[PDB]
């Protein structure tokens, strides 16, 4: 009668959508994206600042 | 009897020109829409028997 199917929990499959049942999906979804921060900066100042 | 032939024609007349193109038939044969994504899903959805 038609049942959804689920992904193998394999990520090999998951990311192109091949399913085990009915209707492949699309594909995955976008949740978002996470880079790595900016290192900050020991100040300049404690050390001579002549501007050549 | 002074003949054309001391006369020097100048500058001839670039009457017309002359390309060569094909009747380009790629927007007729077939069915376009453009796609948003470097890869571009097709859906088939079918209607089956009992027998599939």
């Amino acid at each position: 009668a038609e049942i959804g199917g689920d992904h193998g929990y394999n990520a090999t499959n998951i990311a192109a959508g091949q399913t085990s049942g009915a209707v492949t999906q699309i594909g995955p979804a976008v949740m978002g994206m996470v880079r790595r921060a900016i290192p900050n900066l020991i100040a300049f100042d404690i050390c001579g600042v002549q501007p050549m | 009897s002074t003949t054309t032939n001391s006369n020097s024609i100048g500058r001839p007349n670039l009457v017309a020109l002359t390309r060569a193109t094909t009747k380009l038939i790629y927007s007729d044969i077939v069915a376009t829409q453009r796609t948003n994504q470097p890869v571009a899903a097709f859906y088939g959805i079918k209607y089956l028997n009992p027998d599939n």
